[PDB]
């Protein structure tokens, strides 16, 4: 486990939302 | 777990059975004291106010 | 045994066995079986142990604390006198605790012994219990966990001021 | 699982903003019950002390406290 | 890349090299003697002798004395008609009240 | 008390001159001998406290805390010798020296006849605990946890220093035996209000009070197992000991200064038990359970009736043994699954049946099953708080319901259900682990037979 | 002694017990002087407690 | 505070009236603690130079112990002297000023009225 | 006197002996369930003699054999009340438990932890006879919490099953809610009467006993599955069948009813408490027997049957007929 696999702040840009949706192992449209 | 229970029971009984047998020997042969009034002019020892022999031994030796 | 004065018991009155039926009751046969199988071997082993006690007799004594000066005749902040007074007060407090325990034992033993007519037949024990709990409550209640002889004397002085004021205003 | 536990405990305060909703929920759920039980127990104990110092509360066999 | 670091060592099993491990040490004689020291000096000494020692404390905080003394005092002041306890802890003769 | 201070200091050459494979066995053996010797402090009297010297004494309050303290050292050495097995020999001897030195500070903390000696020893117990947490703690948060542990205690205790030196200048002495006879009433003023706060807030932090407890579920979690044992079993009870000494001087102002803190603790025992219902960390669940149990001890000291002090000292000893055993059970699973997440290792009764029996008994003592001294202390505190106010029975009963709920939820979550499939390093229970569990539980059960030696100065 | 390290803590306890019994001699200003326990001395006895 | 006392005779470490006082015994626990500090200084001195801690430089460890005991003995003599001076000045000032130290009329607790505050 | 008290204590010590046997074992037993069944049969035999010599005279005694503790005015002793209630409930519970264990030797035969099951079932019996023979509220609380914890351990017997763990935690939840009122009653009697002993409670005989009787009604609602605190008992059918048959039909679930019958000299003098018990028992016996009409699991139907009969027992306590209620327990 490392830093970019831990939860972060609230996503505001859609690429931060896509990176978080990749992080939680789920679809961007379902996240 | 069975080895731990065997060792636990062994190391409890190892001194528990001599303590129980020794307390039985004390309470039969040595035995409990009798409540008497203090004789005149006699100042009792501090361990002579206690009833059971082991309590007397504790209050005499340690306390 | 014990002292029959401090733990009183009214005398036992058991009735004679007056059986009406012809079938033998199992209780007498089990009582004879208890006497033969249990009570006589217990009595023999106890007699052996009592002989071993009688081989070497020795005694323990009741520790007599002589009365030291109490807190009222001790000077303020005089620790050598008020220490002795405080130890006297604490021993008296613990003895009064055991007195209330003895009277509770009398009351509960009376209730069980008198059985169903306990409300009538235990009026004297209830009266003694009410009196000793009144005295204990006037003497030691509401002192707090940091109780001392100073607290108890201050409570007594407050109560005696209240009683003197109530007797003064009634005249 | 590590991500869930780190969200549940270790990442809560860095993702906190003191605003209207959080301050009103922190005042209502934080000092609300304290003030409530304070006035309840203060009312009950003032009533009990007033009945005791008037001799009105029946305290006959109360010697354990 | 990132710096020069040893990898995470695997957690050792005490039962692989010693199937009779009591879990104290990987040296088996040290392990068995730690077992005997722990078991003897805790259970055979402190638990057993302390249960005996607490069991035979010489009238711990004088409760038995206080019961026997209270029996003596009640046996006294029943025979003399005195009340079993006064509501005054101290004699009212030896108390000066504040006058009013 | 010098016959206990000197062997505890002689444990230092005993741990530095021992052979390199013998440094656990020798310290365990001789600390068990000191724990055997601790029982001579039961020479207590109904009127007088056992007063040794000008510096040391022991009433019936300090005596059970002393016996628990001297009993806790071999068990900490047993608990902490497996995860410090691969440690350097010098750092291992330093860990054992910090444990021995913390015991050395505690055994003359509880026996301090004079209160500034109590303060010096009381704040001296921070330094080995801080070194243990911030040095042999496992995760990253141990440094922050050491900061919180240090700077809540000193923030609370440096007003206590000014308060005690003020009492030293006013009464002329901080001897507790002299202050039993020279105590004056503390009337209502703002000066005496802040006097009360300065005398009480340090111990409120150490208990911990609800709202000031935030040092605790980081210091108790991020410590190693010996640190968690000593913090849960003795170092919370330093606060209750100091309260029971220092509330001699704070009358009658405590009778209305206690209300906010009684509200904080009566509501904190509800809130921290509710927090225990929703913990994912098992070790944090035991930490908030410790806050929930010490809230009752705070209420019992602040209402200052005899039943409340008896229940508070019984509950302090009972909670020391129970919480130390719960942390040791948590460590026994952490040394196998390497995670403190409670939902990870499940179904462990299918794998470790006798260790699950130890889980069952520690969860039963946690929920105050009679006739354990847990229930004795719990029950006497409930009696005294009912006599305080009749409406506190609602909060006490609701706390007991939530306490049974999180105790058996902990048991069911870790021990029952289907086991976790992908975990296959679940070793059998070592003899060291089961011996540690039994040396916690068996004194806690034997104390139900003769419970009068843990009911304080006013049994 | 081959096992000389096992007499550090027991001799430490003996030494602490000796120093406690020594300090009890320095705290003897009220030996047989307390109003609760003062008494005439028995023969072949010079102090009431040691 | 006491700086006008030791101003008639300046820079005297131990004055001539310090000899009327009993010296500390050489088995003083304070002086034994200072000797323990000498032993600890010897151990730190062997440790910082990476010598064997208990074995190396026993002459040096012994000179540490001896030097700390030697300094601390005179320090304890001056300590006991200055506290004796403090008590001597206290008692002479109380004796010279009886109007400022009245002998207090001590009442017993039968006359002392303390307000009782119930814990209920 | 000597026969009555001796066989009284020999019954309980005989029931505690197989607990020492299962704890001091090294081998696999020579049929330990047969040993515990034989022990409980012989304990039934031992308990029949004080029952017969109660039926002869009405002989009752208190055995306060062991001084345990004295909290300044509360001398807590190990005290055994051998009255009508103990003399009629101990042989009924031993006879029923003997039949339940001979059923258990057949039903629970393929279980590889059968010795633990018989250990747990005997521990329930020991705690229940601690409850029904106790003379003070502390020892009664010991038996009370003991049958609660053995209820937990025997509902969640198949502990891999989620529903068993859930129903056991449910039963602990409702019983601790009843324990709130139990500890309310203990607190009231200690503060206002300075006792936990039943004798001083009955001899002081308080008049303002509304609040302690409300606490006792809450304790019986938690323990005897009355309305509001009822649903743990139908969930409690998740354990094995002899667990249901012994504990949750006949022996454990009558303990709150036994608690309110045990305080009959206080419930006979309080019409408000009698009305509360009457309305609560009628509510329970309506609602649970109404639930039983359309159930399909057989053990749920019999659990709603026994909670309807507990509601009927609470009714007949409420009509100032406590001995009919205790007769209905033993029936
Ligand atoms: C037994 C071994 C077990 C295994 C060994 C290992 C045990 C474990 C390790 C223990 C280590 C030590 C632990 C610390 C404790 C130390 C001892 C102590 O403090 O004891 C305290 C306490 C006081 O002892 P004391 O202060 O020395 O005695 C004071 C007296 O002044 C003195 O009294 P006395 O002088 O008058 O009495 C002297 C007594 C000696 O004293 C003792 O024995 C007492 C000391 C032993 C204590 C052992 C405790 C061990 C634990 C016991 C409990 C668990 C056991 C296992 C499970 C059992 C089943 C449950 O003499 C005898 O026993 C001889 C009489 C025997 C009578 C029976 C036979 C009579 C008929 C014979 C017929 C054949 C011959 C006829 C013809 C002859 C012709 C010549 O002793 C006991 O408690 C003894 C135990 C028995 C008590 C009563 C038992 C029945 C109670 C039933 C009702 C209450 C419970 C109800 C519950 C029901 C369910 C809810
Ligand atoms: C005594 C206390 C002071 C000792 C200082 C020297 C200690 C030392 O060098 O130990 C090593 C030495 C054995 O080592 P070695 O095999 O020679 O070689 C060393 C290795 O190379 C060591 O391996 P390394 O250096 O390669 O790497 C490992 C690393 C490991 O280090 C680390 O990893 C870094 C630190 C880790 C975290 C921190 C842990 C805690 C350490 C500091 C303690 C703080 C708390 C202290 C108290 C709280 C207040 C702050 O460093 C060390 O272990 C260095 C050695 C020092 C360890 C012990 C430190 C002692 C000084 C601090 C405590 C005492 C002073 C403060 C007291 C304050 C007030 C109570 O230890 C001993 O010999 C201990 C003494 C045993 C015999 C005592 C006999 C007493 C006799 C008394 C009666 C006779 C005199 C009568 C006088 C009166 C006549 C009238
Ligand atoms: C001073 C002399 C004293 C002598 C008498 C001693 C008095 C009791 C001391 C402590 C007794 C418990 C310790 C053993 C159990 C823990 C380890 C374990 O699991 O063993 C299972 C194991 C047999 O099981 P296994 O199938 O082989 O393996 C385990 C399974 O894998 C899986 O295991 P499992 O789940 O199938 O089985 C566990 C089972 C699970 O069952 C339960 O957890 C149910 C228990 C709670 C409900 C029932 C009890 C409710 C309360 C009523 C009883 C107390 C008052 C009674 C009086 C009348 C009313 C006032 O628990 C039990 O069977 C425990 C029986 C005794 C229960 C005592 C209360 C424990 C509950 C929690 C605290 C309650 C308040 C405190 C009470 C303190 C009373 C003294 O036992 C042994 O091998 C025994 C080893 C040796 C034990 C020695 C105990 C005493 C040591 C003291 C040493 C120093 C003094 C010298 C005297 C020595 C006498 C021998
Ligand atoms: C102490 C404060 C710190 C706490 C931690 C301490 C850690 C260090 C530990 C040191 C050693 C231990 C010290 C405490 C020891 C406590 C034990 C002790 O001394 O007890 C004395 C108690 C004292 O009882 P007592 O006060 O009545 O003793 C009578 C007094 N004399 C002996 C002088 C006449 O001993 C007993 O009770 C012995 C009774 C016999 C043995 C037990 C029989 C009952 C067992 C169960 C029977 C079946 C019941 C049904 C249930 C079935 C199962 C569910
Ligand atoms: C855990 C963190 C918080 C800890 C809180 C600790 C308690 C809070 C209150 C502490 C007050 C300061 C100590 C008071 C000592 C009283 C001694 C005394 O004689 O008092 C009577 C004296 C009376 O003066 P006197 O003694 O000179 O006069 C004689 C008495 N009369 C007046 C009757 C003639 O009180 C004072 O002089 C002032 C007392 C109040 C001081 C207020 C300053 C501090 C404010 C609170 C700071 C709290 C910590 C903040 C930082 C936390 C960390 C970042
Ligand atoms: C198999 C082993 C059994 C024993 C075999 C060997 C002996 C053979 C037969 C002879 C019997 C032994 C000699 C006689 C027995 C001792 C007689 C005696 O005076 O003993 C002293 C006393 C009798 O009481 P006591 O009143 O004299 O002393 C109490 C002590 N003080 C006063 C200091 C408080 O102790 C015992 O007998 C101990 C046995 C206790 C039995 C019950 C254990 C209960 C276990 C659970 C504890 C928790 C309950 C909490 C709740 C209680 C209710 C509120
Ligand atoms: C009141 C309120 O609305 O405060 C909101 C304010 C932030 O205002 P904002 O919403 O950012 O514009 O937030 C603030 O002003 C900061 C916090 C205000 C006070 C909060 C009081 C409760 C705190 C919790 C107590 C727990 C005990
Ligand atoms: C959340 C974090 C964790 C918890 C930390 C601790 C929280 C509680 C600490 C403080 C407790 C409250 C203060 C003390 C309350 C006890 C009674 C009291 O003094 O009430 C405040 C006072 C009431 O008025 P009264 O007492 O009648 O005034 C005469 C005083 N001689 O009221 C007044 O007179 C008005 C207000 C005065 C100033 C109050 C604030 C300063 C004092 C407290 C600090
Ligand atoms: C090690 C210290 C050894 C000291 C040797 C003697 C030195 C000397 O002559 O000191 C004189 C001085 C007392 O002189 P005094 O007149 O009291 O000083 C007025 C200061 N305001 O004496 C002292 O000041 C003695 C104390 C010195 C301690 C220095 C280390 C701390």
């Amino acid at each position: 486990i490392t830093k970019d696999m831990l939860p972060g702040p609230y996503p505001k840009t859609p690429e931060e939302r896509a990176a978080a949706a990749k992080k939680y192992n789920m679809r961007v449209e379902d996240y | 777990d069975k080895r731990f229970l065997k060792l636990l029971r062994f190391y409890i009984l190892l001194t528990g059975i001599p303590v129980v047998i020794g307390i039985t020997l004390i309470n039969v042969f040595i035995g409990e004291a009798e409540l008497a009034e203090i004789p005149e002019g006699y100042v009792p020892e501090h361990w002579e106010y206690f009833k059971h022999p082991i309590s007397r031994w504790i209050a005499r030796t340690f306390f | 045994s014990w002292d029959k004065d401090v733990y009183p018991e009214p005398p036992r009155r058991t009735p004679a066995p007056s059986p009406q039926t012809s079938l033998p009751n199992p209780i007498t046969y089990l009582t004879k079986a208890f006497d033969l199988l249990v009570d006589r071997p217990v009595t023999l082993v106890r007699e052996f142990i009592e002989r071993q006690h009688a081989k070497n007799k020795y005694y323990y004594y009741h520790r007599e604390f002589r009365r030291v000066p109490d807190i009222t005749e001790c000077h303020e902040k005089d620790v050598l006198c008020m220490f002795e007074a405080e130890m006297q007060w604490k021993r008296d407090y613990k003895v009064d605790q055991e007195i209330v325990n003895i009277i509770q034992e009398r009351l509960k033993a009376c209730q069980q012994r008198e059985g169903e007519s306990h409300r009538q037949n235990c009026a004297k024990e209830l009266q003694q219990f009410t009196q000793v709990v009144k005295a204990y409550q006037d003497r030691y209640h509401d002192l707090g966990a940091h109780y001392s002889a100073r607290k108890c004397l201050a409570k007594q002085k407050q109560r005696m001021l209240a009683e003197r004021k109530a007797t003064k205003e009634a005249a | 699982l590590i991500r869930w536990t780190c969200a549940r405990s270790a990442n809560v305060y860095p993702n906190f903003r003191p605003n209207t909703k959080t301050s009103l929920l922190g005042a209502l759920f934080g000092i609300g019950p304290l003030i409530f039980w304070y006035y309840v127990f203060k009312t009950d104990r003032d009533r009990k002390e007033k009945l005791i110092q008037e001799g009105k509360l029946d305290r006959t066999f109360n010697i354990s406290y | 890349l990132r710096w020069q670091e040893d990898p995470e060592p695997e957690d050792e099993n005490l039962y692989e090299k010693n199937p009779d491990s009591h879990g104290y040490d990987k040296d088996p004689a040290v392990d068995v003697w730690n077992m005997r020291v722990v078991f003897f000096f805790g259970f055979s000494i402190v638990l057993v002798l302390g249960s005996t020692f607490v069991a035979y404390l010489p009238d711990y905080r004088m409760q038995e004395w206080a019961r026997r003394e209270a029996e003596r005092l009640v046996k006294y002041r029943e025979a003399h008609g005195l009340p079993l306890m006064e509501s005054n802890c101290f004699d009212p003769s030896k108390i000066q009240l504040p006058e009013d | 008390m010098l016959k206990y201070i000197i062997p505890t200091m002689m444990l230092m050459p005993l741990t530095w001159l021992s052979k390199n494979s013998m440094i656990w066995i020798n310290t365990t053996l001789h600390s068990l001998l000191i724990s055997l010797t601790s029982l001579l402090l039961l020479n207590q009297f109904g009127d007088n406290s056992l007063n040794f010297s000008l510096t040391f004494f022991s009433d019936s309050l300090s005596t059970p805390l002393l016996i628990l303290t001297m009993w806790l050292l071999p068990l900490m050495l047993m608990a902490s010798q497996h995860h410090l097995s691969k440690e350097n020999l010098a750092r291992k001897k330093l860990f054992i020296s910090m444990l021995i030195l913390l015991q050395l500070f505690l055994i003359m903390t509880f026996t301090a006849t004079e209160l500034i000696f109590f303060y010096i020893m009381f704040e001296a117990t921070l330094v080995p605990t801080l070194i243990i947490i911030t040095r042999w703690g496992n995760q990253t948060e141990r440094l922050n946890a050491g900061l919180y542990f240090l700077f809540y205690t000193l923030a609370g205790s440096l007003p206590l220093l000014v308060a005690l030196i003020y009492i030293q200048n006013t009464m002329g002495s901080l001897n507790f035996l002299i202050l039993q006879y020279w105590v004056q009433p503390m009337p209502n003023s703002w000066s005496n209000t802040f006097m009360w706060l300065a005398c009480m807030m340090a111990f409120m932090v150490k208990m911990p009070l609800y709202g000031l407890h935030l040092w605790l579920p980081k210091a108790h979690v991020e410590a190693p197992i010996a640190g968690s044992m000593v913090l849960a079993a003795i170092l919370l009870k330093l606060g209750g000991y100091g309260m029971m000494r220092i509330t001699l001087l704070l009358n009658p102002i405590t009778d209305f200064m206690a209300y906010p803190f009684i509200m904080l603790s009566l509501w904190g025992m509800i809130m921290t038990s509710s927090i225990c219902l929703r913990q994912t960390d098992l070790k944090s669940l035991i930490a908030y359970s410790s806050v929930s149990h010490m809230a009752l001890v705070i209420v019992a000291i602040l209402i200052q009736t005899p039943w409340s002090y008896m229940g508070a000292t019984a509950l302090m000893i009972a909670h020391g043994l129970t919480s130390s055993m719960l942390f040791c059970l948590a460590n026994s699973n952490y040394e196998r699954v390497h995670s403190r997440t409670m939902i990870l290792a499940r179904g462990l009764q299918t794998l470790l049946p006798l260790m699950a029996a130890w889980w069952l008994l520690a969860s039963l003592t946690n929920l105050a099953l009679p006739p354990s001294i847990n229930l004795i202390g719990e029950l006497f505190v409930v009696m005294s708080t009912f006599s305080w106010s009749n409406i506190t029975i609602i909060l006490m009963g609701l706390n007991m319901v939530i306490t049974a709920l999180y105790s058996l939820y902990m048991l069911i979550t870790t021990q029952r259900g289907k086991h976790t499939h992908h975990i296959n390093n679940i070793l059998p229970s070592f003899t060291r682990e089961n011996a540690l569990m039994s040396l916690h539980m068996l004194p806690l059960l034997l104390l139900s037979l003769n419970p009068k030696i843990i009911l304080g100065p006013l049994y | 002694r081959d096992h000389w390290i096992h007499v550090l803590v027991p001799v430490g306890f003996v030494f602490g017990y000796y120093l406690d019994r020594k300090n009890d001699e320095k705290l003897a200003a009220f030996r047989n002087k307390s109003l609760l326990y003062k008494r005439e001395l028995k023969p072949q006895e010079e102090v009431t407690w040691k | 505070m006491m700086t006008g006392r030791q101003a008639r005779a300046p820079l005297q470490f131990l004055p001539d009236e310090a000899r009327s006082l009993p010296p500390p015994k050489l088995t003083d626990p304070r002086l034994a603690y200072i000797g323990f500090l000498g032993y600890c200084s010897g151990l730190i001195d062997n440790a910082i130079r990476r010598r064997p801690v208990l074995s190396a430089g026993l002459h040096r460890q012994f000179l540490y112990i001896t030097s700390f005991v030697f300094v601390g003995y005179y320090l304890l003599k001056r300590q006991d002297y200055m506290y004796a001076v403090r008590d001597h000045d206290m008692f002479s000032y109380i004796k010279s000023h009886p109007e400022d130290f009245p002998e207090k009329d001590k009442k017993t607790y039968r006359e002392v009225f303390e307000e009782f505050h119930p814990v209920r | 006197m000597n026969l009555f008290s001796s066989l009284t204590l020999v019954t309980l010590i005989l029931l505690t002996m197989p607990i020492a046997a299962i704890n001091f074992n090294t081998h696999k037993f020579t049929n330990y369930p047969l040993y515990v069944k034989t022990t409980i049969s012989c304990a039934f035999i031992t308990s029949m003699i004080p029952t017969m010599m109660f039926i002869h005279t009405g002989q009752e005694m208190i055995i306060s054999n062991w001084h345990w503790l004295t909290i300044q005015t509360l001398k807590l002793s190990l005290s055994f009340k051998m009255d009508f209630f103990s003399m009629m409930f101990v042989p009924v519970a031993l006879f029923v438990t003997w039949s339940i264990m001979e059923f258990s030797m057949w039903y629970m035969h393929s279980d590889p932890n059968i010795n633990q099951f018989f250990k747990y079932l005997l521990l329930f019996l020991i705690t229940m006879l601690i409850l029904v023979t106790a003379n003070n509220l502390f020892q009664l609380f010991i038996g009370w919490e003991g049958v609660g914890i053995m209820s937990f351990l025997l509902i969640g017997w198949w502990y891999g099953r989620t529903d068993a763990n859930t129903a056991a935690l449910q039963a602990i939840l409702y019983n601790r809610i009843g324990d709130i009122g139990f500890i309310l009653a203990m607190a009231w009697f200690l503060i206002n009467l300075n006792t936990w002993d039943l004798q001083q409670i009955f001899m002081l005989n308080p008049n303002d006993s509304n609040l302690p009787l409300m606490g006792l009604i809450l304790a019986a609602t938690g323990k005897s599955a009355q309305f509001g605190l009822h649903p743990w008992l139908p969930s409690a059918m998740e354990g094995p069948t002899p667990v249901s048959a012994l504990l949750h039909s006949s022996t454990m679930v009558v303990a709150g009813i036994f608690l309110l019958i045990r305080f009959y000299p206080l419930t006979e003098n309080n019409k408000f408490g009698q009305s509360i018990m009457l309305c609560l028992g009628a509510m329970t016996t309506l609602f649970t027997a109404m639930c039983a009409l359309t159930q399909n699991d057989i053990k749920k139907i019999i659990a709603f049957s026994t909670s309807s009969q507990l509601g009927l027992m609470m009714v007949t306590i409420g009509i100032n007929q406590p001995h009919l209620a205790f007769l209905h327990i033993c029936t």
